[PDB]
RNA sequence: AAUUUGUUACAAUACACAUUUUUUGGCACCCAAAAUAGGACGGGAAGAGACUUUUAAAGUGAGACGUCGCGACCCUCGCAGGAGUCGUUCUUGACUUUUUGGUCGCUUGAUGUUUCUCUCUUCCCGUUC
């Protein structure tokens, strides 16, 4: 019905907890009313930043029932 | 429903949060939609296993959402009569 | 902006392969060509192969469930 | 076509249809011919039922349906049976229904 | 109907202090407020009675006696409370 | 056809709600919601003892029982007495109603 | 203790002090206030109360005393996908 | 379902006759006929009461080893035995196989 | 008059204890001065309502018992009331506080009352009785208490609790 | 090109396998009809995690994929 | 020389909705422990074994978040959810200002999560046959 308000947030590089386990990081691209949330140049953090973080692909789309939460690290 | 006009009314004030996967997220509330996904400001989070942290800006969907804690003096407010 | 479903159809006529994460319940990965998806994000794979978490045996044309999927992923 | 557009008489035709000629005309089907049906719900526990009535939902009444679970810790199972006269099935619960011969 | 303690041991705590003054305040009768809104401490807890002959009874009694230490100063409040 | 409108003839008799915590819930029945909200009365709700070499039960099942403020200290098994309980639709999983009752007439 | 309405509905029912069930396994008591169609509903002054997993080993059967873990939060708006079961505690002031 | 008239065949007797011999056959469906009348409705509360039990494609009775069928006509004989028994009000005691058949023929 | 059940229905339960829990009771027309003679029998109309706390202060009561069993309940005010021996397994693991002040309580017969106990209670003041007077009373009271957390708004002091410890032992 | 629900309507008696989500059981059989919301019917179907079925009506909500 | 009837508006209940944001389920699983004809079971205290620490002598499985508490060589004045303003008449509305505890030890507060590995003797108090 209503779409949800990223409106200040897209462009900027985000990280959302994808389920319990996991939290993806990257620069959101576009979403829509389910909060399917699409961002580019994804990476999924791990507890050793550089090492067992690893990259995901040029595009990525994340279904909007796995969101928990959603936390910029950005202006 | 009440109990979303009550969540817009607590727009501007520090809330409480609780998600369905343990964690906690205290802090001004600056957004809420009908769909009782909310965004906040200026959060301190709580892990599941206590593990605190801080962030500035947060948004939580709202089917995640377990219970909210509004400040007590909206218990008087015009939509309870 | 470039909304979600708006990609998928980027990832249907592109013919670009895809990797799909499912629930963390199940404990298989998917990968093949997208074809086409509904409203629902249930979509059709192509070539489709599951890898349990690359010895996977291959799957074929198969129809997906939206419900399952969490991330679809280049 | 999408169901927003049709009006009140034209569901109701569409819900005839989808019992009738469907996938739950499995069920409709056993109810009629009297044929008993075997139930798996989610809970992984199986019952033995004749279907008084069903629904759009899948949730369904049953009568004299016999219920089987097995239990099992450390691999020592045990077979337990339950029958109950009348039962009232909520729909959410099941996944495969299957007509017997 | 309220009555102004003041003259108290301050190293005790805020909750157990409260708790101490409606357990001494429920013999003359029933205690409204556990404790004063303030909450500065070291002696300022406004007693808050239903009944004014009790909070009477209780200025009479309790005058100048001992708890945690020091005795207390019993007194009529000025201003009536916000409760009642 | 929604089924639900069934239950909602069902009213002031004795049933078992059995939910997907595996509680069972002997009660007199009132007014049933269209979302199939149960509503009981006079209810003894409880959990069955799986043998089984005294497997452990439903750990959230005890708490949310003994939470209920109606499980008397005394009970040596599991269970609860109270008055009043209301059930959302969704935690619903089989409803056993009485063998008196006759479909024909309740089903049309 | 408390006899409720012989018939009465979460609408009949109103500032009453209400003890909630959820799916976790924890409990808010408090008076409720308002609520929806799909039974989300608004406690006034709520505790939410918990169960020692030592103290649920207790609960398993064998006069017991359960020390419950609880914590007090005001005026708070529940989930109705959370909520399970209400019963009633207490009668209106 | 049929909106004309019309003959058409089926079998009362389905699998106890051909299980069990002619002349108590018989007896077990006369001892069924006077019971679906007491059976209001635990008629598919005792025929169905074994699950496990399905009627045959071409047969009308639940077809099964016939053990729980001789229980099936003992509860319903004692359906029967309380509903004549209640109205004129005698004990169970004092029902006896001259009256028990008195219940049955008539 | 005598505590009975009709006299707990009309009791104002209305307005409730704010300091912890809620429907602080006041027995009869009202529990402060209510002349209960006779021990609290009729407990059972209550049937543990709700730290609920019972207010009975200035009332005739000679003895703490004939109590039916009390979940909810932790404060008892007592104060004005003829106690003599308060002894019970009904409010056992029930009950956080207990205010005994200006009652006859003997300093042997409240000892001999509790029997001792593991853990009990948390909250006591027994002031205003005949045995807070008798010599060592107070080591005899923390001796007879076991676990303590007050003791006539003094809390037993760490090392008296200490010295006390030895003492039992 | 295709979508999913032409995809199901051009899988209708054709032997399809049908994976749930739970234990990795797949039923093997013909398709019969499908509703909507893709529930699903199948004649001959055969339970693999072995056994032979005459006759299934699967639940929308169980099935992870469905293939040929 | 207040009651009843009719009409209008508002509020509440029932006639709706199985497709990611609430009600037609991501569902379920760790596993194992009492039988007899003075005896079990719980709680508290003491001793010992095995554990830890120092170079024989010291207490009881170990390592990690918080939670409110026992001490204090510190701070701190001491009586006012409410307060002010304006409208209005003997206490009401509309518009603005914004919680004691601020901290440190704990010479083991006291106490819940989460991973790994493998108890006996003596006294005191309650319950049961």
């Amino acid at each position: 019905v209503s779409t949800p308000e990223l409106k200040k947030y897209m462009d900027k590089k985000i990280l959302l907890n994808i389920n319990g386990s996991r939290k993806v990081a990257g620069i959101l691209r576009g979403y829509d009313i389910f909060l399917n949330v699409v961002l580019d140049d994804a990476m999924e953090i791990n507890g050793e930043d550089p090492a067992n973080n690893h990259q995901l692909g040029l595009q990525t789309v994340i279904r909007g029932n796995s969101i928990i939460s959603l936390e910029a690290l950005d202006a | 429903g009440i109990p979303v006009k009550l969540l817009n009314e607590a727009q501007g004030h520090i809330v409480s949060l609780e998600l369905t996967t343990g964690a906690t997220y205290r802090g001004k509330l600056v957004e809420s939609e009908d769909s009782m996904n909310v965004q906040l400001r200026d959060v301190i989070a709580t892990e599941p296993q206590g593990a605190v942290t801080h962030m500035d800006q947060i948004f939580v969907r709202g089917s995640q959402i377990k219970f909210i804690v509004v400040p007590d003096l909206l218990k008087n407010a015009p939509l309870f009569k | 902006m470039v909304p979600p479903i708006n990609c998928i159809f980027n990832f249907l006529q592109q013919q670009t392969p895809v990797t799909i994460w499912l629930f963390e319940q199940i404990g298989i990965r998917i990968k093949g060509k997208i074809v086409g998806f509904d409203e629902f994000m249930n979509v059709v794979i192509d070539e489709a192969v599951e890898i349990p978490v690359e010895k996977g045996t291959p799957l074929g044309k198969i129809l997906l469930k939206g419900d399952n999927i969490t991330l679809i992923t280049s | 076509r999408p169901k927003h557009e049709l009006s009140r008489a034209e569901l109701e035709e569409l819900e005839e249809f989808e019992f009738k000629h469907g996938p739950m005309s499995l069920i409709n089907d056993a109810m009629v011919t009297r044929t008993p049906v075997i139930i798996s719900l989610r809970n992984n526990h199986k019952i033995i039922a004749r279907v008084k009535a069903f629904d759009r939902h899948c949730n369904m009444v049953l009568e004299n349906v016999k219920e089987l679970w097995t239990e099992k810790k450390g691999k020592n199972v045990i077979n337990r049976e339950r029958f109950i006269s009348k039962l009232f099935l909520r729909g959410d619960s099941v996944i495969v229904v299957l007509k017997t011969p | 109907n309220t009555l102004y303690v003041s003259q108290l041991n301050e190293k005790i705590n805020m909750q157990r202090l409260r708790v101490n003054l409606f357990l001494l305040f429920a013999t003359f009768g029933e205690v409204l407020k556990v404790s004063m809104n303030f909450k500065k401490q070291r002696g300022q807890a406004f007693i808050t009675m239903r009944t004014i002959d009790q909070a009477s009874l209780a200025q009479i009694s309790l005058n100048g006696e001992r708890f945690f230490g020091k005795p207390l100063k019993v007194e009529f409040s000025k201003s009536e409370t916000k409760t009642l | 056809m929604k089924l639900v409108n069934f239950l909602k003839k069902l009213r002031n008799e004795q049933v078992t709600i059995e939910l997907k915590n595996g509680t069972t819930v002997w009660g007199t029945l009132q007014s049933v919601s269209p979302q199939m909200n149960a509503i009981l009365t006079d209810v003894k709700l409880t959990l069955p003892q799986p043998r089984l070499n005294k497997l452990n039960s439903n750990g959230i099942a005890m708490a949310s029982l003994y939470l209920t403020g109606g499980q008397q200290p005394t009970a040596s098994d599991n269970i609860a007495s109270l008055q009043y309980i209301n059930i959302r639709g969704n935690t619903i999983r089989q409803i056993i109603l009485p063998d008196s009752l006759n479909l024909d007439s309740l089903l049309v | 203790k408390i006899q409720v309405a012989h018939s009465s509905r979460l609408a009949n029912l109103i500032d009453y002090k209400l003890r909630v069930l959820t799916q976790d396994g924890r409990v808010y008591i408090g008076q409720l206030m308002a609520f929806d169609k799909h039974m989300n509903l608004v406690l006034n002054e709520c505790i939410e109360e918990r169960v020692p997993k030592t103290q649920l080993d207790k609960l398993r059967p064998r006069t017991l005393n359960i020390k419950v873990e609880k914590r007090v939060l005001g005026l708070t708006i529940l989930r109705g996908e959370q909520i399970l079961s209400t019963v009633v505690e207490d009668k209106p002031l | 379902k049929a909106t004309e008239p019309q003959m058409v065949l089926f079998n009362i007797y389905d699998d106890w006759l051909d299980r069990i011999s002619s002349y108590t056959a018989f007896s077990r469906l006369t001892l069924l006929l006077r019971a679906l009348k007491t059976n209001e409705e635990s008629a598919k509360m005792i025929l169905l009461s074994d699950p496990t039990i399905t009627i045959k494609s071409y047969h009308l009775w639940p077809s099964f080893t016939d053990e729980q069928w001789i229980t099936i006509e003992s509860q319903m004989r004692d359906l029967i035995l309380t509903e004549y028994g209640r109205k004129y009000n005698v004990n169970i005691s004092a029902l006896t196989q001259t009256e028990i058949k008195d219940i049955i023929l008539g | 008059m005598k505590f009975t059940p009709s006299i707990v229905i009309d009791a104002p339960q209305y307005y409730v204890d704010h300091f912890n829990g809620k429907y602080n009771v006041d027995k009869c027309v009202i529990l402060r001065d209510l002349q209960l003679e006779t021990d609290s029998e009729s407990m059972p109309s209550s049937l543990k309502h709700l730290t609920h706390i019972l207010d009975l202060t200035n009332n005739d009561l000679i003895m703490i018992p004939d109590l039916s069993r009390r979940d909810d309940i932790h404060t008892l005010l007592l104060g004005r009331n003829n106690i003599v021996e308060v002894d019970g397994r009904l409010l056992p693991m029930n009950v956080q506080n207990l205010t005994l002040s200006n009652n006859s309580i003997r300093r042997f017969e409240d000892l001999q009352r509790l029997r001792r106990a593991p853990r009990t209670l948390k909250n006591l003041t027994l002031i205003g009785n005949q045995v807070c007077h008798l010599a060592n009373y107070r080591e005899h009271v923390l001796r007879l208490v076991p676990h303590l957390e007050t003791l006539d708004f003094q809390n037993v002091t760490a090392e008296e609790r200490k010295s006390a410890m030895s003492f039992p032992r | 090109p295709v979508n999913p629900k032409p995809f199901l309507k051009g899988l209708v008696n054709h032997r399809v396998g049908v994976k749930l989500k739970f234990n990795s059981t797949e039923y093997r059989g013909t398709l019969v009809s499908t509703d909507n919301y893709f529930n699903l019917q199948l004649n001959e179907a055969e339970e693999f995690v072995h056994g032979t079925l005459g006759e299934i009506f699967i639940r929308c909500n169980n099935v992870l994929y469905i293939r040929e």
